[PDB]
């Protein structure tokens, strides 16, 4: 369960992030699929190469799914509530892969947030994006 | 990743038992059923609503003695698997687009399968040997992504 | 979640292995430590040869938690509140650890269940166990 | 796994600017915060209440600069990662009897150091080529396990 201090913890953070929210979308996917090639399985249809504009639109939407979930963090199953069906039966992306965007995700905001990136913020920020991908991973079976 | 020379012995006696065909359409329709999302890959075999229409569907028959084959084919190269299976690893990659957990789940669902079908034959250390050969097929299956 | 017809499965699997249950669990016990080793880790107090007397004991404690799941299968966060806290707080078992043991738990079933276990019935008892699972690790962080 | 030589070269260049100190001291400490089950083999260590407490424990620091310390010995062995760490490996299964997805753990805790440390240099090359280090590192680590 996300605490009121993960809560408070997150919503500083993801604030610092402000209109950077989509490159760094964009930047965590590219990350992901560098670090992690077997999520690029998912996006055969893609173009995938650097500084794809396709890639960059998609980190976008990643982003604002993401700013809404913290601007509703305190009923992300309804709010994700679409995009969980989309995940789980139109894309049915395996749920193993939540981790490694998670962790990207993770990654990219320690890049960008010297100051904010704490211990205590870390792990408020790793256990908001572990459930972000429970509620998407919700309704797989 | 490698077995004792008891646990090779254990392997091979087992699946010395094994219809190959039938048991590699139980595993992929179960694999299918149990993990639905699985069925993504499988658009053309027709109709998978339900677990008879899994299990009973023709094309994913047809589909699992291809699988449960090619797995059955490098049993005969436990020293190897990483080879054995590098053209596979290449085709799912680049041509099929799997990821690769789904080699890892469909061992599990062949384990249970396994069980299933021999029952108090298929004892703890049977299934330990079992363990280490999907987890070394699921391995090298996922070896060449890139 | 569990669906209706998968609480039907599990207690109709579940009924059927009766009085066996404790055996069942002190076999998948035996199972995870042979199949995966790692798990082994968690028990260096332990007798884990074949035939200890100290799984057979411990697999009926397994056993008796998962019959008091099936019976509050629509409460199983309160139902497991104490085992939940014991697991995440004194014991720190990493989680990765209970997709093995609910794996080696299918298995035993599976063995042991030639009628009963279809696909699914297979794909309910795999939720469950996966449900359990997600209830025990809760509290981790 | 198996590093090409530019990769090789990237996660040289960038370990030759590492402190290993902080960065022992901060991954170690930071595993222990976001990960707390992890705490459960440190109780000798003393205080470990609050992040504050965790990050400034002298026998946290102390054990974060040895870890990495090997960790650093490791990366001339980039080849031959398993049978540098064979030794460590049965010490961490049979003596200390801890998990190996406590190495998993701190690997990706250590890549988020790397990442916080170095800001945009950490670029995703260089972080994909440490994720197949830490990968490596661990999988070597666990390759004794029995
Ligand atoms: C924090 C976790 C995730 C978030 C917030 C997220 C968000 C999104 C959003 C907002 C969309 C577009 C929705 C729409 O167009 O209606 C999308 C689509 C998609 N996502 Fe995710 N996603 C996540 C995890 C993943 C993962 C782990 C994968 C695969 C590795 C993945 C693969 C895809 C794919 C393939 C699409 C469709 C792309 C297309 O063809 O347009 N997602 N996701
Ligand atoms: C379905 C999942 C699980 C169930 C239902 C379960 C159930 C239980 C129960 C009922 C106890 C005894 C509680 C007590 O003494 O008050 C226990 C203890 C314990 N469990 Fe689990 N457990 C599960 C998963 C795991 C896993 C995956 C591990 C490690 C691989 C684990 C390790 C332990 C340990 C080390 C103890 C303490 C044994 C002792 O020293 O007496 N558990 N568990
Ligand atoms: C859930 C997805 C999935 C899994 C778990 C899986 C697991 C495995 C395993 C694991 C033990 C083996 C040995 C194996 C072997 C094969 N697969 Ni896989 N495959 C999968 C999805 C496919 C798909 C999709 C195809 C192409 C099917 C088609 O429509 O022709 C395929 C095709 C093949 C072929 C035929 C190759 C060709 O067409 O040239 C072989 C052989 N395989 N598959
Ligand atoms: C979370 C637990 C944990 C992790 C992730 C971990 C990860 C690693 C990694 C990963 C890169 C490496 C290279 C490594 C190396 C070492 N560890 Ni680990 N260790 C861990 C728990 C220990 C414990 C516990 C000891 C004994 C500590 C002490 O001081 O007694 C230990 C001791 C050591 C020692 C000292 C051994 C000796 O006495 O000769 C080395 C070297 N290690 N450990």
């Amino acid at each position: 369960v996300l605490s009121p201090a993960d809560k408070t913890n997150v919503k500083a953070a993801w604030g610092k992030v402000g209109a950077h929210a989509g490159e760094y979308g964009a930047e965590a996917l590219e990350r992901m699929f560098l670090s992690f090639p077997t999520t690029k399985t998912y996006f055969p249809h893609f173009d995938l190469s650097h500084g794809s504009a396709q890639v960059k639109g998609h980190g976008k939407k990643v982003a604002d799914a993401l700013t809404n979930a913290v601007a509703h963090v305190d009923d992300m199953p309804n709010a994700l509530s679409a995009l969980s069906d989309l995940h789980a039966h139109k894309l049915r992306v395996d749920p193993v892969n939540f981790k490694l965007l998670s962790h990207c995700l993770l990654v990219t905001l320690a890049a960008h947030l010297p100051a904010e990136f704490t211990p205590a913020v870390h792990a408020s920020l790793d256990k908001f994006l572990a459930s972000v991908s429970t509620v998407l991973t919700s309704k797989y079976r | 990743v490698h077995l004792t020379p008891e646990e090779k012995s254990a392997v091979t006696a087992l699946w010395g038992k094994v219809n190959v065909d039938e048991v590699g359409g139980e595993a992929l329709g179960r694999l299918l059923v149990v993990y639905p999302w699985t069925q993504r890959f499988f658009e053309s075999f027709g109709d998978l609503s339900t677990p008879d229409a899994v299990m009973g569907n023709p094309k994913v028959k047809a589909h699992g003695k291809k699988v449960l084959g090619a797995f059955s084919d490098g049993l005969a190269h436990l020293d190897n698997l990483k080879g054995t299976f590098a053209t596979l690893s290449e085709l799912h990659c680049d041509k099929l687009h799997v990821d690769p957990e789904n080699f890892r789940l469909l061992g599990n669902v062949l384990v249970c399968v396994l069980a299933h079908h021999f029952g108090k034959e298929f004892t703890p250390p049977v299934q330990a040997a079992y363990q280490k050969v999907v987890a070394g097929v699921a391995n090298a299956l996922a070896h060449k992504y890139h």
